[PDB]
């Protein structure tokens, strides 16, 4: 296939051996999928490939937790909320009370004034999914308007919206700010709290192993790999 | 106007001979119009169009100011022609300000005001010698004047605020150019007046030979003025004055007559 | 037993044809004899001539043959045989084209020892096509190869290979005479054939034997740049011209003694290897520091691994890490794996994943194939379209990023025939959506074009919104936001706003001198429109 | 007279003026030439002082060649002298040659052949006009023409050499000029031939209007293979041609006019 296919599927060699059972769960595998693989030091493997299903949602979605506004209830309580700096402005948004843009006016060392204007104050089974980067990813909106007005749209006043999305290595910081409308706004918030809900985690495509099954008379694994494996564990621990 | 036509025909044919090449190579809007504007063969056969959509627009805005040619203006026009077409293209190369949009244009355009004011100077002095003057013609005189006077001045003062804005550059030379011809549309409203004034009395006019000599008296000093400065300023600029040059001496020749005539005049 | 010795004597009948002789007719006939062993089912003639049926290089081109010659190379167990099956199965060329078999067909070749298999999974494992991304494993993959490039070719060889964009190209194209103006008598031009001649490039072969009369005669004007490559051809040595320290230490002394940059590198380092001459730790540290002071590629990165490896100075990471950075974007491939070996052992640097693997790829991609990239690019001049993608489609594998744009560039256009009409533009998506996302910006605004048109997609204004997008924020690409500008007046995929529209297009204006024009045209008819509302008002 | 007399002593008095200014502070006389050459005023006046010397040596020649100004081909040639320099001095500047003094020369030899060619036609058209002719005019305006043919002839044969060892420069146009110049004097030496021969006989000859056409249509003929040939190179040069622009448009005019003549005629 086209769009899924491309190159998005994880596929993984492993070694089982010559006493191994197929998965009865999860992908599909048949036996003439297959192919017969030599080394360079004449060990005879039979590698057997899988069928790409890579489907459906049969993963046991079993969530007792609390509602995703739960998590971000100690995010808005610390109060210790992200900046980001662009070419000349500065959105800065915060989590649960305000959101700010700014650019500081500065003169040749005497100018102290500032280019105020809000953008919003914080006086359905389906989780909704934004198209970050062309990949699908789920989020949490939350809306907050009553900002400075807007003067190109009939003085009605600017609405902002939140997104929350799970990211296990960032630390509440704002990926990327833009405009849907003028005066109308989407913040993307990178944050950590939120990634302990499975449907707000990272998805990942299920991994298509193949199982390289040792013809009977080779060993498990052949001799060049298991001296690299070795290698590898060698420089790595040290490092 | 047939013959105009068939240039008109075949011109448009090679303007859409060359924006439907450029939408061949580069498929969209951005790619077709910067290659465009990047090949010479391609800016060549634009700027031909222009000048082909500014004769034809030349030959409709001489229709509104005036009804004809009278035989002697298109003799005139095309000798003052190629002076002007041959010291705008020796200023243009000889400032170094390169072959751009923004240069060509701006020159092009003074031309073009500058052939309609000598158009209406030979008028004016057909004026005097056509006994026979109708309304419609007087108001035409008097629009092609009014126009020409808000341009000159509009055309002066963005180019002065230019010169403060940058400093010594190809629009002061420009500038100069169109501030001479200010004080040519003047002149010319000076005698259109004057001889509208000697046309509504039906008797000779013995102070009309006393203001026209007047009248050029001081467009010659004027004319000396401008042209001193300019050169003086060209003097400690980058490059040498060059350019009008033929200009400064027909004025300073008419001016020396004109000062003559004013002392055989007195004496 | 009796083919075995003929074709063993046919293989080495034309592969001594092969080195010796540069000629296209004469390599052709060094392939006329490695063809006859091909027949007679010699292994390591198999290897050869399969390639050359493969990319359509010193064959004629026939991708059937080619495989069917595979099939025959994987069952015996050959390194380069299981390699190119997996080329095959992952591009779909004579073949179905299975992500899951191309990966097993790699890592079979990369266990055999193949550094062709090892970049690509090297490659695969750090961009996440077809496997999970990963450091670890994509860090093994990219050092085995740096390891290689490092070692064999590094000054003893080397193969600095332009690196041509089609592309850009396209937007802004880009030796008799120097010939002549070297046969006047100038030391200048003599130098500079000398320099194309003894390590080529710019279209000109390598000429060992011409450099060496042409450097010598600069040599006698002079010149100081010639005085030190005279002396380090001398040294290095090669058949035209033999090795000796003696003389060429001499002739270098000489040369840093007076102003040479070259000369003070090569006395230095003739002084600190010992080459001739007796060990002097401060007297070559104090003349690499002149030729590091100079500017020299060559002088930096050798005063930093005598601090590196605590050869006469302190082990002082902080300056060896100094002298390699500093020699690193002078461009030096010792630079990079220098640099790349610190970061990934931990030392100096913190222990770094994604600093070294950014560092061992560009190390890997200087490579003895890598010259590959003029081959695909001389057979695309040449109106071989069906042999300059084969040749683009393994880089492309390998993980280049002129080659995953030349690659899908020629997809693109249609021009090459090997793969159907109904299947080149998801191929040419592939590349572009390969090469987009290494940091170049024409495949992301045609990663945006794509999914405007349909074009291998389904017509997707929103995706084709995003990359348009990605390609202003990132890489400020005037096009860019002139068609973020048309989206934004057009309301295609996004809320329809003028007010947004003005302000992508005046992006424009400022981000290139280019865009005057184009934005002025459409900004106008903006205005118009703008009039035209006013007026039903 | 006397102002002329008046100004070529004031230009004089100008270039001892900057000569003594030049060797006053270099002593040398090596110091001094360097210094009047690096020197853009002195350089300025000396230029100065070379046309004024050119100006009075046309006069000579000119008097020395014609007996008096017609009072109309005085007029025609500052009209042609006026445009001449504004297309030199456009030639100059559009080509990018760079300004030296080894070109100002060989430019203003070039208008003094070119206003001496008009010159010379006129005095042909002037001899057709009148009934009373002299045989020292007619033997002047020979030598004349002679003196003019040679000169071209060896400027085309210098600037053929030239354009054939060194390549393109402004030396071909200057060719592609003596070239018209030649041509323009062959024609001129034909019609000078057919008005000796009717001037000779005391009745009007019908057949000098036929060959005086078949003369005009040769020269019309050639005018226009040089003017391409021109246009041609022009174009596969690498600068803009710009240069005269009206000359090939009289030339073209006159040929057309003259062919639709001879058409009209037979
Ligand atoms: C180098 O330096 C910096 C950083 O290193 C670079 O970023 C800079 O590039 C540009 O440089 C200029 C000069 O510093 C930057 O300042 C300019 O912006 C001023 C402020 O205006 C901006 O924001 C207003 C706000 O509009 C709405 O914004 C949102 C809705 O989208 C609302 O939330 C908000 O409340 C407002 O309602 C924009 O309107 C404005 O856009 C402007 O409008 C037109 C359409 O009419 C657009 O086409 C243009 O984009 C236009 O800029 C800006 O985004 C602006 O000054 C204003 O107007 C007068 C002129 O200065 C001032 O007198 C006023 O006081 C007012 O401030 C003006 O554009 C400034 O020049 C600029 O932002 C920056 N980058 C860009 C292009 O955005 C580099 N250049 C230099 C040397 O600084
Ligand atoms: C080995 O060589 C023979 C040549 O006779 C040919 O059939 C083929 O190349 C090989 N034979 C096999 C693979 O059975
Ligand atoms: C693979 O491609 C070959 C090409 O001829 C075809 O015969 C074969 O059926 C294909 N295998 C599939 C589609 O599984
Ligand atoms: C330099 O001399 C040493 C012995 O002193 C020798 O081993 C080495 O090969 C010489 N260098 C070269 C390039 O031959
Ligand atoms: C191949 O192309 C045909 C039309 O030429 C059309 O059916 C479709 O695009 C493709 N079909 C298959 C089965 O690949």
């Amino acid at each position: 296939a086209l769009p899924q296919l491309s190159d998005d599927i994880p596929f993984r060699v492993n070694w089982p051996g010559t006493e191994f059972s197929l998965p009865t769960t999860g992908v599909l595998y048949k036996e003439d999928n297959y192919v017969i693989m030599t080394t360079a030091h004449k060990e005879k493997y039979k590698c057997i490939l899988p069928l790409v299903t890579s489907g459906d949602e049969e993963e046991e979605k079993d969530y007792k937790g609390p509602n995703p506004r739960e998590l971000l209830e100690p995010l808005f309580k610390q109060s210790s909320c992200s900046y980001r700096i662009e070419s000349y402005w500065t959105y800065e948004v915060c989590h649960g009370k305000h959101i700010r843009q700014y650019h500081e006016e500065k003169e040749t060392g005497q100018k102290i004034n500032i280019h105020e204007y809000y953008l919003g104050n914080m006086l359905s089974n389906e989780i909704p999914t934004k198209n970050i980067e062309g990949q699908m990813t789920p989020y949490y909106p939350v809306g907050m308007g009553n900002g400075t007005p807007c003067s190109l749209k009939q003085n009605r006043p600017r609405s902002s919206t939140v997104m929350y999305i799970c990211h296990p290595e960032s630390k509440h910081e704002i990926l990327s700010v833009a405009e849907v409308t003028t005066c109308e706004y989407e913040v993307v918030i990178l944050t950590p709290l939120l990634c302990s809900h499975p449907k707000y985690r990272f998805r990942a495509s299920p991994v298509n192993d193949i199982f390289c099954q040792s013809l009977p008379g080779s060993p498990f694994k052949p001799l060049t790999l298991r001296q690299l494996e070795q290698q590898e564990e060698i420089l790595r621990v040290p490092f | 106007m047939f013959r105009t036509a068939v240039m008109m025909a075949a011109s448009l044919a090679l303007t859409g001979a060359v924006v439907a090449h450029a939408y061949y190579l580069k498929h969209q809007f951005y790619p077709t119009v910067v290659y465009l504007t990047k090949s010479s063969p391609s800016m060549a056969v634009l700027y031909i169009q222009a000048f082909v959509l500014v004769f034809l627009l030349g030959k409709v805005m001489g229709k509104v100011f005036f009804g004809q040619l009278r035989a002697a203006e298109m003799e005139h026009l095309l000798e003052r022609s190629w002076y002007a077409v041959t010291e705008t293209c020796l200023a243009f190369t000889v400032f170094r300000d390169d072959f751009s949009p923004r240069f060509v244009a701006l020159f092009t355009l003074l031309l073009f005001l500058k052939c309609f004011h000598w158009l209406a100077e030979d008028r004016v002095d057909f004026m005097e010698r056509s006994p026979n003057i109708s309304w419609l013609f007087h108001c035409r005189i008097v629009s092609l004047m009014f126009l020409l006077g808000i341009l000159d001045f509009l055309f002066v003062s963005h180019a002065y605020h230019s010169i403060l804005t940058r400093g010594a550059s190809v629009q002061l030379v420009f500038g100069f150019e169109y501030a001479i011809l200010m004080t040519m549309v003047l002149t010319i409203f000076i005698k259109y007046v004057l001889h509208s004034v000697d046309l509504q009395s039906e008797n000779p006019w013995d102070n009309k030979a006393v203001y026209m000599l007047y009248t050029e008296l001081f467009t010659g000093f004027i004319k000396v003025l401008l042209y001193m400065a300019f050169m003086t300023i060209m003097i400690k600029v980058h490059t040498f004055p060059l350019f009008a040059i033929r200009p400064m001496y027909l004025a300073m020749r008419q001016f020396k007559k004109a000062v003559t005539d004013a002392i055989m005049s007195r004496r | 037993r009796r083919q075995m010795q003929e074709a063993e004597m046919m293989y080495q009948t034309g592969m001594k044809i092969l080195n010796g002789s540069n000629k296209k007719s004469q390599k052709r006939e060094a392939y006329r004899y490695l063809q006859k062993a091909a027949s007679m089912n010699h292994t390591k003639a198999l290897e050869r001539v399969s390639y050359a049926l493969l990319f359509g290089d010193y064959l004629p081109q026939n991708i059937q043959a080619a495989r069917e010659m595979f099939e025959k190379l994987t069952e015996e167990g050959s390194p380069k045989g299981q390699t190119a099956l997996g080329f095959l199965y992952a591009s779909g060329l004579g073949v179905n084209s299975s992500q899951a078999k191309a990966l097993v067909y790699y890592t079979f070749g990369a266990l055999g020892g193949n550094l062709i298999a090892h970049m690509v999974l090297g490659y695969r494992y750090w961009a996440g096509i077809g496997v999970l991304q990963s450091c670890e494993s994509a860090l093994t993959h990219y050092r085995l190869v740096a390891n290689h490039v490092a070692s064999d070719i590094s000054l003893t060889g080397g193969s600095v290979v332009q690196r041509i964009r089609l592309p850009d190209e396209v937007e802004n194209p880009g030796i008799q005479y120097y010939q002549f103006l070297a046969e006047k008598g100038d030391v200048q031009a003599q130098v500079g054939l000398g320099q194309l001649h003894l390590h080529g490039g710019r279209g000109v072969e390598q000429n060992h034997q011409r450099a060496f009369d042409y450097f010598n005669l600069a040599a006698n004007a002079g010149n100081s740049h010639a005085m030190a490559f005279l002396g380090k051809m001398y040294s290095e040595g090669s058949d035209i011209v033999p090795q000796s320290n003696e003389t060429a230490l001499h002739y270098f002394k000489k040369a840093a003694d007076m102003g040479n940059p070259v000369g003070q590198s090569g006395l230095g380092m003739a002084y600190l290897y010992g080459r001739g001459v007796q060990v002097n730790y401060d007297l070559a540290l104090k003349y690499f520091q002149k030729a590091a002071e100079q500017g020299w590629v060559d002088g930096q990165l050798q005063l930093g691994s005598m601090y590196y490896n605590g050869i006469g100075v302190k082990r002082d990471y902080k300056q060896a890490l100094k002298y390699f950075n500093l020699a690193s974007q002078g461009g030096h491939i010792l630079a990079f794996y220098n640099l790349a070996q610190m970061h990934a052992s931990g030392t100096g640097v913190m222990r770094s994943c994604h600093t070294a693997v950014e560092l061992f790829k560009n190390v890997c991609e200087r490579g003895r194939w890598s010259e590959r990239l003029m081959t695909a690019y001389n057979s695309y001049k040449d109106g071989d379209y069906n042999a300059a993608v084969i040749q683009y489609l393994l880089l492309a594998e390998q993980g280049y990023e002129v080659a995953q744009s030349n690659a899908a560039f020629i997809l693109d256009q249609r021009e090459a025939s090997i793969v159907g009409e109904n299947e080149t533009y998801p191929r040419a998506l592939l590349h572009w959506n390969r090469a987009a996302s290494q940091g170049y910006t024409v495949a992301r605004i045609k990663l945006g074009d794509y999914h405007f048109y349909g074009f291998g997609t389904d017509v997707d204004y929103e995706t084709a919104f995003i990359h348009y997008r990605l390609a202003s924020e990132q890489q400020h690409s005037a096009q860019a936001m002139f068609n973020l500008g048309y989206m934004h007046e057009k309301g295609l995929g996004i809320k329809q706003d003028i007010h947004l529209a003005k302000r992508f297009y005046d992006m424009a204006a400022e981000a290139s001198p280019d865009a005057q024009v184009p934005v002025f045209l459409a900004l106008c008819k903006l205005g118009v429109v703008y009039f035209l509302q006013y007026i039903r008002e």
